[PDB]
């Protein structure tokens, strides 16, 4: 992704469908199994602390990690899987998001050292191929980064505001993926949220369009404030190395 | 995956099988795709291509109908179309295509264009091997192996070099922002390639090409394309032809057909006209939708 690509055609209608898509994803991943209790959980806290640095180390598309998470999600809720078998899920997770969105592809042996122990590359692949059939062979997802530029569209904004808008939510949403009480969150609320944050009173055309554009999502002012302060919860309390003082 | 009487169709990730349902015995596309071959598994190519399919969902664009997972195989499972456009303008070159069917056939590809571009979504290598056809008077947009989605690449050019003969001038000149543009312009070249039987473009290969359309459309410069001399591969050296006399490129023409022509075959990506624009313009003022007889 160079930005939002081939986006200059969309006309409000267009990008209403993706959110409806990115709805859809989330509800298909919520009628999960104990969906709280995996949100809560301190193995998804290190999970996801874990997949994150990997990604910065192997310095990879920033948009494999959301993906790699929204993945591991579904598959946690949508499967049963064995403690030990978790990590190995959160590397196929991982495997399976740089197939989607990575330029430099991520290899299986490599992750499979990351994983160390018994861990192999036969076996991460192996995990793979009965993961992506709970999937349906349907990897990709609309993620809160990929909404970021089809609420600025909608919002008639101007090219040159995106590129500083993007750069600033990324990093709130990241830490929103890594803390369950707000990753469980809808991924357009994630992403008013963290617009909010970031365009509230700074930009007119913002303050003059997001009243409808909630209320076209069926979301309220109350919802995204409380969700504004579950993204601050979840940037303070964001550590790099949980996955190494923990487990 | 039983709900099959497989048939032979060379294919993309080997073979191609043409097939029956069992319970609808209906003809049906098969893709057969090996996921314990390869050092990573499932190919990312077959992955982002499902994924890009799944959303692709128009009249004029193949169909995606199942994927199916078996053994060591992966199989997508695709409407099937009886052939392309390559073979049916060869199975009456010198008879023409009625004007009633090239347009028809334009208008759809402008339709299945115009969808494909609402999703973000460059097929960025158009051309009449990969537009098929049926029986009931269809064509449609197929193998979207070196598509861009969402802003990633199914597929880079530089280990896949089909044909260049469609290649947008601005790819050519390798401009870092090309978009949408790209496909308006293969179709522009596929448009009048059927109406005089002959390839618009027929380039040697890579230089010739670039300088195959200049002599025809003439080399561009800052009034006509304000940013060219800009371009990463430009060359001040460049031979500096002219215009040809269109009336003379595609003869068989009528006014409007130029006019659609004219406006898909703008060198400036920004003037050339879009998708949705073209499906508005009068040539298209009294389309129907003939069926041929197929040379199958
Ligand atoms: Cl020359």
């Amino acid at each position: 992704f160079q930005g939002f690509l081939d986006s200059s055609l969309l006309n409000e209608e267009d990008c209403r469908q993706m959110i409806y898509r990115s709805e859809r994803e989330h509800d298909a991943r919520m009628v999960g199994v104990n969906v709280d209790q995996h949100f809560t959980s301190q193995y998804r806290k290190v999970l996801t602390t874990w997949m994150f640095c990997v990604c910065k180390d192997l310095r990879q598309d920033n948009n494999v990690f959301p993906l790699a998470v929204a993945l591991l999600d579904e598959l946690f809720l949508s499967t049963r899987i064995d403690r030990e078998n978790y990590q190995s899920t959160a590397a196929v997770a991982l495997h399976i998001a740089g197939k989607v969105r990575a330029y430099m592809p991520i290899k299986a042996t490599q992750l499979a050292y990351l994983c160390g122990g018994a861990t192999t590359a036969d076996k991460l692949l192996t995990l793979e191929v009965k993961s992506l059939d709970t999937l349906s062979w349907v990897a990709d997802r609309c993620l809160s980064t990929d909404l970021i530029c089809y609420i600025l569209h909608i919002m008639h904004a101007p090219r040159e505001d995106y590129l500083n808008i993007y750069n600033l939510c990324r990093p709130k949403i990241f830490c929103a993926l890594c803390d369950g009480r707000s990753a469980m969150k809808r991924p357009v609320l994630i992403t008013l949220a963290c617009m909010h944050l970031t365009m509230n009173q700074k930009y007119d055309y913002y303050e003059n369009r997001i009243d409808g554009v909630c209320k076209s999502l069926y979301i309220t002012k109350e919802e995204l404030h409380q969700c504004c302060d579950l993204v601050d919860i979840a940037i303070v309390s964001f550590d790099e190395n949980y996955f190494k003082i923990n487990a | 995956m039983e709900n099959f009487q497989k048939v032979e169709k060379e294919g993309t990730y080997g073979v191609v099988y043409k097939a029956r349902n069992k319970l609808t015995g209906e003809v049906v596309a098969l893709k057969k795709i090996r996921l314990d071959t390869e050092t990573e598994g499932v190919p990312s190519t077959a992955i982002r291509e499902i994924s890009l399919l799944k959303e692709l969902n128009h009249p004029n664009i193949v169909k995606l109908l199942d994927v199916i997972h078996t053994e060591n195989k992966l199989y997508l499972v695709f409407e099937f179309l009886h052939q392309d456009l390559k073979k049916f303008m060869d199975a009456s070159a010198l008879t023409g295509i009625p004007l009633p069917l090239i347009k028809s056939y334009l208008f759809q590809l402008l339709q299945g264009l115009a969808f494909c571009h609402s999703h973000r979504v460059l097929h960025r290598d158009l051309k009449p091997q990969n537009l098929l056809i049926n029986t009931e008077g269809a064509i449609k947009l197929a193998d979207f192996g070196l598509a861009r989605a969402f802003g990633v690449p199914v597929r880079t050019y530089t280990h896949e070099v089909v044909t260049l003969w469609y290649r947008a001038p601005e790819i050519l000149l390798g401009c870092k922002y090309y978009s949408t543009a790209v496909d308006i312009w293969s179709l522009g070249c596929i448009f009048a390639e059927m109406v005089t039987r002959r390839a618009l473009f027929p380039g040697d290969s890579e230089i010739d090409q670039l300088f195959r359309i200049f002599r025809t459309l003439g080399t561009p410069d800052e009034v006509v394309w304000p940013g060219v001399t800009s371009m990463p591969d430009y060359k001040p050296s460049f031979p500096k032809w002219a215009r040809q006399d269109f009336s003379k490129v595609v003869p068989p023409l009528d006014e409007d057909g130029r006019s659609l022509l004219s406006q898909m075959l703008h060198y400036d990506p920004n003037k050339r006209i879009s998708a949705k624009a073209a499906l508005a313009h009068p040539f298209f003022q009294d389309v129907t939708k003939p069926v041929p007889h197929l040379r199958l």
